[PDB]
RNA sequence: UUGACCUCAAAUCAGGUAGGAGUACCCGCUGAACUUAAGCAUAUCAAUAAGCGGAGGAAAAGAAACCAACCGGGAUUGCCUUAGUAACGGCGAGUGAAGCGGCAAAAGCUCAAAUUUGAAAUCUGGUACCUUCGGUGCCCGAGUUGUAAUUUGGAGAGGG
RNA sequence: GUUCUUUGUAAAGUGCCUUCGAAGAGUCGAGUUGUUUGGGAAUGCAGCUCUAAGUGGGUGGUAAAUUCCAUCUAAAGCUAA
RNA sequence: UUGACAUUGUGAAG
């Protein structure tokens, strides 16, 4: 991560004297706690699935998972969000 | 606490215990007149978190607004201009139907101040919202000094300019590259792009 | 129209509450841990660790979650009142899961009448006195036959489906011939 | 309208113009205003020196990157590395900025030099209220300017190891235009 | 029978508050055509005039879900510049920003989400008195479906 | 500048060790329609439909899959010149 | 005017 000390190619820039910075806390956000990861499977045990959910279930079971995926980006919107929808009802399936 | 239980489960919309609720809850507020007191939040976490205290000054009402577009509402469908100008169906409000349902409340009771407004159901016909109101002529409020600025005469009728929070949505005010027509208002952003200034001695 | 329509089973939980005799010996229970009133509260202030360790009915709806969460409430009763019904729609579970006790009582009304307020909507008991802790067993024994140990079937009932008087009346009918 | 050989104008004037016309008539008059305006803060606020002492900074882009300049605020690790907290600083006369980072060592050098000097020539009066007069110095700014670091020394000996500088610059924009195809084709194999 | 609770009403009930005017400048909505393209429909005039709602002495914006690709900068606003440029456009007529750089002015912050639980510690009103832009005692009420203290990511919190 | 009150077994700041570190949903995002922008496989705004996640989410000015990196912390709020 | 989706739930058969 140094650099070469010339205008162009790869690692290009001048070499200065590095330093750490200490850890910014705002960069930890999305970091789940033993609080937040208790209170979501309670409530996910008390409301159940979801009608789109239920037919995501069933296309894992009949049709395959590549085709659970296809269905789970219509309903949700980028392709990367229904690649996570449907490793998490995956671990639903192997949970029973 | 419970409100970290009540948020989560608000996510879960359609679930079949929400379901239920939002189907019995629907047709009561649609038997109730349009704008209508409403004795206590019906969702005291989401409340809390748009500002909104269990204290005498702070009042909720409910509203109902009609949904779809704004239709031009011209004799006849007649425009009487160029082709471009034609169109009178497919047109849409610039602002959101919840701004709508806060600048009605805020005509009904014009000595409150409108602090924030929330969703809560809505149906083919109309979509639902609850409003939170702040007295401020209320002793509770004018010697409280996390709340006493809505005491302040600049911040009367905030809803009607667009000063609440989606009213500042709805005039793009926000930071980046993506809103630089509306960073700091469209008009004022326009009269200085559009000015022509000249010094005493000219460039 | 809350009844004619078919009741989820976490809600159509909240039918089921407690009988007038347990309750009664509930509520005889409760009542000898009134929280101390605003007078009784002046003449500890003037007199005063020149005070005895209290023992009171906890209640408020976040005070009472954070209890059951740490392992503390040793029995929690729970109004089947509560308009806004996700307030307290969670309890059961989260009771079930921690092996707290409780108890679906007819009342919020009666349970704020035990700690000087309007309406409560919850209370529990954290720690009793020892003269009372024969009579804190039998009520949880009784209890439990009641809400807990039937939790796991009741969550997979759903209420709700009843007819009206007319319409049953219609149905009978046409069965019969 | 196009006639003779003459160069295309592109002026702008087919809207509304005249009513946006602003005419700077009172840039005198402005200028007597600011002159009032800083005497009399001056002589209200304190005898402090009417503004904040700021870091020095790398101004960014490859353009501009050769200058130092004045930055808006010391960081929390430069307050801390000269001996004193963030809240004290503020009411002293220093500007702290909690978002900007320390990741050169000679900038964070410099910051930390620059604390040490300003608490070294200034005098903090106690709060029982006795406050001694003292002759008021109007910028903390003309007391500690800011200078460009040196980079090399005047003369020196030439050190030639044969390889000529436009050479690298050719081999170093090669390897990395085709480092993308090269690794795909160790990768294949 | 009696007494609560919830919801919903009434009173020339106790005390308040909103309307209209002005509108140069300010925050929004709604919204043309003459005109230009030597015709004309997209475009242009113009995100303008007229119409409607809402403020102040300024308003608005504002302490980054920013800019950057650098050895990085660091809330917002304004001036000089970037620049008639990148880009848009019957790619015609025309239209058209932004980052950096210099300067003016500079200022930072707080709620929600945590059990005070060995003590709702909080607050409106009434009444008596007083050193009256308020204070104290007392009495109802609000409030546990959460009022104070404590912590807002730069952190911070429970223990030693 | 002088003067009357001690506020207070009050309040705040700073070192080291350990366990933790809650952060906003019909919202983000996606499709479509209209309008708007210099923003061009779509700049912002709005209607309808769909509707999230928690080592997550937004952005990085050409659509897409895959692999990295940089940078901030939305959906709540106040504030002089 | 026609189709699709939403409003939109419950039970049975072909
Ligand atoms: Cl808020
Ligand atoms: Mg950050
Ligand atoms: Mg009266
Ligand atoms: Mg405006
Ligand atoms: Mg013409
Ligand atoms: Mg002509
Ligand atoms: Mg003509
Ligand atoms: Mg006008
Ligand atoms: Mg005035
Ligand atoms: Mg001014
Ligand atoms: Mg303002
Ligand atoms: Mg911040
Ligand atoms: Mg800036
Ligand atoms: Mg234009
Ligand atoms: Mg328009
Ligand atoms: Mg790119
Ligand atoms: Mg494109
Ligand atoms: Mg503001």
């Amino acid at each position: 991560t140094v650099k070469t000390g010339i205008a162009i190619g790869l690692n290009k820039g001048k070499k200065v004297t590095s330093m750490t910075p200490a850890p910014k806390i705002s960069y930890k956000k999305g970091a789940a706690s033993n609080r937040t990861k208790f209170v979501r499977s309670l409530v996910r045990e008390i409301a159940g699935l979801s009608p789109y959910e239920r037919r995501l279930i069933d296309l894992i079971r009949n049709s395959g998972e590549k085709r659970a995926r296809k269905v789970a980006k219509k309903r949700l919107g980028s392709f990367t969000r229904a690649k996570a929808k449907v490793e998490e009802m995956n671990n639903i399936i192997a949970a029973s | 606490g419970a409100y970290k239980y009540l948020e989560e489960l608000q996510r879960k919309k359609q679930s079949d215990v929400l379901r239920f609720l939002q189907r019995v809850r629907v047709w009561e507020y649609r038997q109730k007149n349009v704008i209508h007191r409403a004795a206590r939040p019906t969702r005291p976490d989401k409340a809390r978190r748009l500002g909104y205290k269990a204290k005498q000054g702070f009042v909720i009402y409910r509203v109902r607004v009609r949904r779809g577009n704004r239709k031009r509402p011209v004799p006849k469908g007649a425009t009487y201009g160029k082709p471009t100008n034609q169109g009178v169906n497919e047109l849409k409000y610039q602002r959101s139907l919840r701004a709508t349902a806060e600048e009605r409340v805020g005509r009904r009771a014009a000595n409150l101040r409108v602090l924030n407004s929330y969703w809560v159901n809505q149906d083919s016909t109309y979509k639902y919202f609850e409003v939170i109101l702040v007295d401020p002529q209320h002793k509770a409020i004018r010697r409280d000094a996390r709340y006493n600025w809505i005491c302040d005469p600049v911040h009367k009728h905030r809803e009607a300019r667009g000063l609440t929070a989606t009213g500042k949505k709805s005039r793009g005010i926000n930071k980046g590259h993506k809103f630089n027509n509306t960073k700091a208002g469209r008009r004022k952003t326009w009269k200085r792009q559009n000015t022509l200034s000249l010094w005493r001695y000219r460039k | 129209l809350s009844i004619r329509l078919k009741v989820p089973p976490t809600i159509a939980q909240f039918q089921y509450t407690l009988d007038r005799n347990t309750a009664a010996e509930t509520f005889k229970l409760f009542n000898k841990y009134r929280p101390e009133t605003a007078a009784e509260k002046k003449e500890r202030l003037t007199k005063e660790d020149a005070s005895p360790k209290p023992y009171a009915v906890k209640y408020g709806l976040n005070h009472v979650v954070a209890l059951i969460e740490n392992k503390k409430a040793k029995l929690v009763l729970i109004a089947n009142d509560v308009d806004p019904i996700e307030l307290v729609v969670f309890l059961p579970a989260l009771c079930k899961k921690m092996g707290v006790p409780y108890a679906i009582v007819k009342g919020k009304a009666r349970l704020g009448t035990l700690v000087n307020q309007k309406t409560s909507a919850v209370a529990a008991l954290t720690e009793v006195r020892a003269e009372d802790e024969a009579a804190l067993a039998k009520l949880v024994s009784t209890i439990d036959a009641n809400f807990a140990d039937k939790y796991d079937e009741v969550k997979k009932h759903w209420g709700g489906g009843i007819l009206g008087n007319k319409a049953q009346a219609k149905m009978d009918k046409r069965a019969k011939n | 309208a196009i006639s003779k050989n003459l160069p295309i104008l592109k002026n702008h004037f087919r809207k509304h113009w005249q009513e946006r016309v602003k005419v700077h008539f009172d840039q005198a008059g402005k200028k007597v205003s600011r002159r009032n305006a800083r005497a009399t803060r001056a002589a209200k606020i304190a005898p402090r020196p009417l503004d904040l002492l700021r870091p020095v900074v790398r101004a960014p882009t490859v353009k501009y990157n050769r200058k130092v300049r004045a930055g808006r605020g010391f960081t929390l690790a430069e307050v801390k590395a000269a001996g004193l907290t963030a809240a004290y600083a503020r009411t002293i006369g220093i500007a702290v900025d909690h978002r900007r980072q320390n990741r050169n060592q000679e900038i964070f050098d410099a910051n930390v030099q620059r604390l040490k000097e300003y608490q070294s020539k200034i005098i903090v009066f106690p709060r029982n209220g006795k406050a001694p007069e003292a002759e008021q110095v109007l910028s903390a700014a003309a007391t500690f300017p800011i200078a460009q670091p040196a980079t090399d020394v005047e003369a020196r000996a030439v050190q030639d190891n044969g390889e000529s500088a436009f050479r690298t610059l050719r081999l170093a924009r090669s390897e990395k235009k085709f480092r993308g195809i090269r690794e795909k084709r160790a990768r294949e194999k």
